[PDB]
Formats: C-alpha cells, structure tokens, sequence
C-alpha cells in the first residue's frame, strides 16, 4: 500500500509544510492530487524516476515537489495561503502514460488558518445508560460528545477494558459546526456505543471515549495566556453500574 | 470519453449490489476503471477491465458487447460497502479524473423495529438517544438553536447479529426535556416516551 | 523477420555515456521524426506528416524507464561494457554529378556502435559548415546504428571533399574522400 | 489524428 | 576510449497483405544483445537471453502489464497502420533517369525516387542486353528517396541508339532514355 505522512497538518498561514508520500515498491511512476470536499481530484506533478516531465498543474510557484531517490518522493508548500486546504493524495503506478493502475494512500489533510486565536482542544464527556432502555430492550448504548473543537481534525476511538472496540460503535461521519451561520465556528462530534445489560451492569467493565486532537507542536509558538492547543488526546471514561 | 452513473443508489445488506455505468462514446484504448471512497479516506481501487468480464476478491465487472455500458457487482453487501464508487474511462494520461459517482448506501435489515426515545446521564446533564426506528425514516434538523441533532447511522453489535439506526441530541437551555426535540422528524407514532 | 512493411514505433535509446538518449520513429528504414529530449518538441523528418501530433513526454518518459533498465543490466551483468565497433565510412552524390547542377553529397557511416560519433566536412583545408545537416542515429537489425550526413554543394573542378569521422572504434579518425571527376 | 508509441516497463532497480 | 553502456527498445511491428497480417515484436537491447522480448504471436513475454531471464519472471507475473501488451498490437501497430496509409503509403516520387557515357561503359542513373520498388532494363536497337549490365545494390539516400545505378558494358558502332527502360509503382507507363553517339 501507499504510505503518506503525516496524516493531518494543522499550520498557520505563511508556514512551510512538507508532505511526504511512499509508493508501492516497484512503482516508478508517482501521482500527487489534492481533494476539496465538496470538489473532485485535482491533478497536481507526476514522476518517472526521478524527474517530473509534467511541472504544469502546480497552483503557483510556492508548490515544488521532489522525488530525488526515485522513491519517496516530497511536496512542499512555501507561505501557505488560506487557499491551499485539502486533502492531498499520492498515487503509484508500475509506469506513468501507460493507463496503469493508479493505487492511492490515506492522503494529508491540511488545514491552513489566518491565525491560530480561535484553535482550541475539545471536550470529551461519556453518557451513561438509560435506566429505561435496560429495562426494556436488555441492550446498553452510550453516547460520547466531543464539542468545542477548531479545527475539525478529530478521531475517536472507543476503550473496553484497555482494549480498542470497533463493534457496537457508531460516530458521525462528519462533525458538525455549533454555530452554523458564523465563518469560524467550532465544531461537535458524537458517537454511540452500544452494548448488553449483563456486560454494562457489570461494574468491573471500563468504558473510556478517546479523542485524538490535532493540533499545534512543539514548533508552533503559543502567545495566548490560554493552554497551548497542541496536538493532544483527550479522554472520559465511566464504570459499570449496578 | 466520460461516463454517466446514478447519483445516488440503495441496497439492502446481505444482497448482491449492482452498479450502473454508461459510457457510449468509449473509445477501444480506454479501461473502464472502478474506485470507491469511503467518507471520507483515500480512494480504493476496486477493478477493472477492457472487454472481457473480471472478477476480483472485492467484486466483479460485466461489460457489455458493445463496451457502451458496465455494471459493478459487489458480491454480498455490508455496511463496509457505503461509500461513493467512482466509474471511469481510462487511458494513456497523467491525470486520472472522478466524476460525481454513485453515492451508495446499504441499509441494514432491521428485524424488528421498536423505536424510542431515551435520557442519559452524565458519568451537561442529559442528552436524547433516538434509537431502534426504521431505516424508511429519515431524521430531520431543528430550527432552534443550541439545540443540536446529528444524523443517524447505523450501529452494529456483530456479537448479537443485531442492528440498529441511532441519533443523539443535546442541549443546556429551554430546559430540554428529551421529547418533541426529535418531533420535526418523521418519526412514527407508535414511538414512546418514557 | 518476412513482411511488406516493417516499422519501428518507438526506437529508445539511452546509454550512459553522456548521458544521453534518441527517440525516433521508423518506417521502412526513414526517419518519421524524432523528439527533442531537451527542447520537448517533435521534430517530423517528413513534410506530409506535420500533419499528426505526438506528445513528447512519451519519448520522455520512455527514456527514464530504459534509464532504469540500464542500471538494472550494468549491474547483472557485473559492468559489462560495450564493444567499439569499426564504423563503415562511404560517400556519394544523391543525383548525377554536373559541374553546373547544385547537389548533395551523402556520407554514409554505418556500422555504428556505441552510438557516438562525430561528422565533419573538409574542403580544401577548412572545414565547411554552411548547409551541412544530419539524421538521427537509424537503428539495425543487428542493433548497431548508421547515421547519415549530407552536404548541399556546387560541384567545381578544384574542389573536392572529405568525410571526416570520429569513432572510438577508429584508431585515427578516416577521412573518406569524393572528387567531383 | 496522434501517433501511438509502444512503452518500455521497468524492472530491478 | 570512454566506457559506455547501451540499452535500447524497438517496438516493432510487421505488417504483410495489407492488414490481413499484423505482428508487433518489442524487443529489449542491453548493448547489441536482445534479451528478452514481446512478441504478439505467444502472447507473452519471452526472455532471448540468460540476462533478460528475471526481466522476463517480473513481467509475465503482472496481469496488469500482460494486459497492455496485448493491447499494444491493436493501440499502436493497427492504429498507426491506418495513418501510414494516408501518408508514407500514399508516396510517390517519379525517378530521375540520366545516361552519362564512362567509349565502352554507360551508365543510367535513376536517382531520386520512392517507393523502393524499381525495374531497370537497358536496350540497344529494341532487343534487350543482359550479357553485359551489372547494377549496384538499391542505394537508400536517408531523405526518403532511393537510388540505383546500372552500368553497361557497350561496344559502340555508328547507328547505336541505346535506351533505359525503368518501371516504378509511381509511373503509369515505364521511363524510357535514349543516348546516341
Ligand atoms: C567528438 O568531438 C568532441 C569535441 O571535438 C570530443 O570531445 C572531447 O573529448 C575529449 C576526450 O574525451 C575531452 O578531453 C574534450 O574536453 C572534449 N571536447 C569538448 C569540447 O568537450 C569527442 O571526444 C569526439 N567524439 C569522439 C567519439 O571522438
């Protein structure tokens, strides 16, 4: 498969960001594309080897891409611009103009900002049960809420005794803004776990919602009073009830 | 060359999905190329073909005689399979292009339908779970504000063989009671409200 | 290895000593066209086929997979260098020979490998430089190359010209000499 | 009208 | 003497009786080695040397790759077929036809024409002489058109009258040079 790093980059405008992209091995030919949503794929450089016989396609002259060993190749994006957000993906084939089979990676989403003022981590908080769902249909579903977030590069996971769970689990595709008319709204996401009565009756099961934030590092300078909104997981966990 | 697909399709869990996609202007150099999108990751490669019909472990191509048409076949649909498949004429180029595509949705087959409203607590307050209703209806946004509804989607306790449809709604003022929070929907009555 | 027309669709060469690469196309043993590598342009040998397109990036891209290719073999094959081949030098008018009548004279190299060479023209000690032109390096069944230069002249009774090839494969560079007779 | 090459494809490295 | 190392690709394709018989041969050169090739008629890569072996086991392992090749006897020898037919196919160069005395030799100079396909005779006083004509090889001049030249060996007499008779697919009635003394 494609490998692509990393796989979120939150940057303030006029930074330099650098993408990297790891073809298939044997792949000579190597695809860089970007996706708005809504929007298609936009073409942006390809490579044979080492060299890019195709340098139109760039949106400007702050892009410039690399592939140098013939492999791993590098996108860079000087002084970002608020337009530059995307999603932007790479793609290898055996052999570029030969109708190959492209095959993509998971992609970068990036997120270019005016300034980093409104960037905050969310807040996580598990819900527990209804008393009149056990009763009745002798199944357990709860809820987790991240709100208060900016941007919307957020993942979450759910925790079962230290263990990852994926079934039982339900998250919202997509988060959704919590002032909706505003320009720079923050965002909210659920998601529902659902599981038996015997299993949440228990009261030596844990329960724990995590969220992945990604947000500023250790680069990024931080001039707020406030807490540095750094990239950072933020939990909330609950115990079984009898 | 382009091609044409539905924009929007169903099928129901557990049978074979077939997708539609014309392409009459195709010319003899160009592969008819299907890729899926899962909202919202990096495109998958699903498979392709000439004039033959292919087969993969993923799903299978049928192309007509004439090449002006082919069908997709995902061989036995699960929630895994929603997602936005892409049909594409393909030849000798740089730029591979994506048109709108067919957004497809497998619906679960809920055996018994038993829909609720419910009221949670914090390990603010309450939040209202709108859970088990039928996969025919479709949730609905509120006009007031602070008052928040996220869209269904669909749960799957694999352990029990079981689904089901579920939506969360929240709030801090109005004093929200977790009723007529969902009433803009069309919910069916015989819901109940503990 | 029997037909009515044999074609070359793609004639790739890259060798490393430049490094250096041709992209041509052959049909009944003429020169289609080839593609500037450096210029990204195609170059059409033939007026009547001006009329076609042929994007270059193909013989671009062609030539960065051989460039691949020949790594890979230089290394199987533990380095196993070419052998310089003698080249085969003669000239000739293209029409009859009339002192008053414009002509050409064709030079001829063949048996090329590997496939660098250089063509110069002498007349009357100097070398001569106004309306000589070349073709590509034409390729061969038995791989090798033959390349051909021509040069428009006024043939006069005092003056007579030479070929002048530089080859590897040639300890002196030959001299192949045309005499208007 | 536009002239169609034949493709070389890579192999080792 | 610089080192160099050579690789080439010639995709190549044969065409007999029109397009009734179509073949495309892509070979792959390591210096003036072929070793390893397509060829249309297996359907599959074919390594022709010990070094194209690993080249040949990659390739006919991919089904994607395997596809195009098969393809490329339809996308590129057929395509371009149907463009040679309207362009090189359709060349027509009337030769030129010269008598220059060498007297005991004359020689006919047909310069100058296309296609290759040519019929040169020589006739003193109607009856045709073959006992004494030796002919050089088909002369290729690089600029798409060809050149023969037939010498005579010719014993003259008062009265003579000597002629060249040359055929070519681009003449509706032959070409016909006289000479007298
Ligand atoms: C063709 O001519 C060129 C220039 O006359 C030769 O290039 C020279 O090569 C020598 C030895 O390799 C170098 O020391 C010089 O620096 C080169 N000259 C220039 C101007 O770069 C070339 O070797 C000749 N080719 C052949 C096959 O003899």
């Amino acid at each position: 498969g494609v490998s692509q790093s990393p796989s979120n980059k939150v940057t303030e405008k006029g930074k330099d960001v650098e993408l990297r992209c790891d073809p298939i091995s044997g792949h000579t030919a190597l695809y860089w594309y970007r996706q708005s949503l809504g929007q298609g794929l936009e073409f942006l450089i390809y490579f044979q080897g080492n060299s890019a016989p195709d340098k139109s396609g760039l949106p400007s002259d702050r892009f410039s891409a690399e592939r140098t060993g013939g492999s791993v190749s590098t996108l860079t994006i000087q002084r970002t611009q608020q337009e530059d957000s995307a999603v932007y993906l790479c793609a290898s084939s055996f052999r570029a103009l030969a109708a190959d089979t492209q095959y993509f990676g998971p992609g970068t989403r990036l997120t270019v900002l005016e300034d980093l003022k409104n960037v905050f981590p969310p807040e996580v908080a598990v819900f527990e049960p209804s008393e009149a769902e056990i009763s009745h249909t002798q199944k357990a579903t709860l809820v987790c809420l991240a709100t208060g977030f900016y941007p919307d590069h957020v993942e979450l996971s759910w925790w079962v005794n230290g263990k990852e769970v994926h079934s039982g689990v339900c998250t919202d595709p997509q988060p959704l803004k919590e002032q909706p008319a505003l320009n720079d709204s923050r965002y909210a996401l659920s998601s529902r776990l659902r599981v038996s009565a015997t299993f949440w009756q228990n009261p030596r099961n844990h329960f724990r919602c995590q969220v992945q934030f990604y947000g500023l590092s250790e680069n990024d300078e931080w001039t707020q009073d406030r807490a540095k909104p750094v990239t950072q997981i933020v939990s909330a966990e609950a115990w079984g009830r009898a | 060359m382009k091609t044409t697909q539905p924009p929007s399709m169903d099928c129901a869990e557990g049978r074979a999905a077939n997708l539609p996609c014309n392409h009459s202007t195709i010319s003899g150099n160009e592969y008819v190329y299907w890729y899926r999108q899962i909202h919202s990751q990096g495109p998958q490669y699903i498979i392709h073909g000439l004039k033959n019909n292919e087969t993969n472990e993923m799903a299978s191509l049928i192309i007509t005689e004439d090449r002006k048409s082919s069908t997709l076949i995902l061989p036995h649909a699960t929630l895994r399979d929603t997602a936005v498949y892409y049909c594409i004429a393909f030849q000798g180029a740089q730029k591979l292009v994506f048109g709108q595509g067919t957004r497809l949705t497998i619906n679960p087959n809920i055996q018994n339908p038993d829909p609720a409203v419910y009221q949670l607590r914090d390990s603010d307050k309450s939040v209202c779970l709108f859970t088990d209703f039928d996969s025919q209806t479709n949730v609905s946004q509120s006009k007031d504000s602070d008052v928040y509804i996220t869209d269904k989607c669909v749960l799957d306790m694999r352990s029990m063989d079981f689904k089901s449809n579920s939506a969360v709604a929240w709030s801090n003022k109005s004093d929200f009671a977790c009723a007529n929070a969902f009433n803009n929907s069309i919910i069916p009555e015989d819901t109940f409200f503990p | 290895i029997v037909a009515d027309h044999v074609a070359s669709y793609g004639v790739n060469l890259y060798q490393s000593y430049g490094p250096s690469g041709q992209y041509t196309h052959e049909f009944d043993g003429d020169e289609q066209f080839y593609v500037d590598l450096g210029r990204k342009e195609t170059v059409w040998s033939l007026p009547v086929l001006r009329q076609f397109r042929f994007d270059p990036q193909f013989a671009l891209t062609n030539i960065a997979v051989l460039k691949h290719n020949l790594n890979s073999l230089i290394k199987r094959s533990n380095s196993t260098a070419a052998t310089n081949e003698v080249p085969e030098v003669t000239v000739f008018s293209k029409s009859p020979v009339t002192l008053g009548q414009p002509n050409i004279l064709i030079c001829l190299v063949d048996n090329i490998f590997p496939p660098v060479v250089n063509i110069t023209w002498l007349s009357n000690g100097h070398s001569v430089t106004e309306g000589v032109s070349e073709t590509s390096f034409l390729s061969k069944s038995d791989h090798s190359f033959f390349k051909i230069s021509y040069l428009t002249l006024l043939p006069s009774a005092e003056e007579s010209y030479d070929c002048k090839v530089e080859h590897w494969g040639l300890d002196k560079p030959l001299l192949k000499h045309w005499e208007p007779e | 009208a536009v002239v169609q090459s034949e493709l070389p494809y890579p192999e080792g490295s | 003497s610089p080192e160099d190392f050579v690789y080439q690709f010639k995709g190549m394709c044969y065409f007999t009786n029109g397009t009734e018989r179509v073949r495309l041969v892509s070979r792959s050169i390591y210096n003036r080695e072929e070793i390893v090739r397509f060829d249309s008629d297996v359907g599959e890569f074919r390594a022709v040397t010990l070094l194209g072996l690993p080249a040949a086991e990659y390739w006919n392992s991919q089904k994607d790759i395997l596809e195009r090749k098969r393809a490329a006897v339809d996308r590129v020898c057929r395509h371009n077929y149907q463009l040679e037919l309207r362009t090189t196919l359709q060349r027509r160069v009337e030769p030129t036809v010269t008598i220059s005395p060498s007297h005991n030799l004359l020689v006919c100079s047909v310069t100058d024409f296309y296609p290759a396909q040519i019929k040169v005779r020589w006739f003193r006083n109607d009856q045709e002489e073959t006992a004494g004509v030796v002919s050089t090889p088909l002369i290729r001049n690089g600029d798409w058109t060809f050149q023969i030249l037939v010498m005579l060996e010719m014993t003259p007499q008062r009265g003579d009258v000597y002629t060249c008779h040359v055929e070519h697919p681009s003449l509706q009635s032959p070409i016909t040079v006289e000479w007298r003394a």
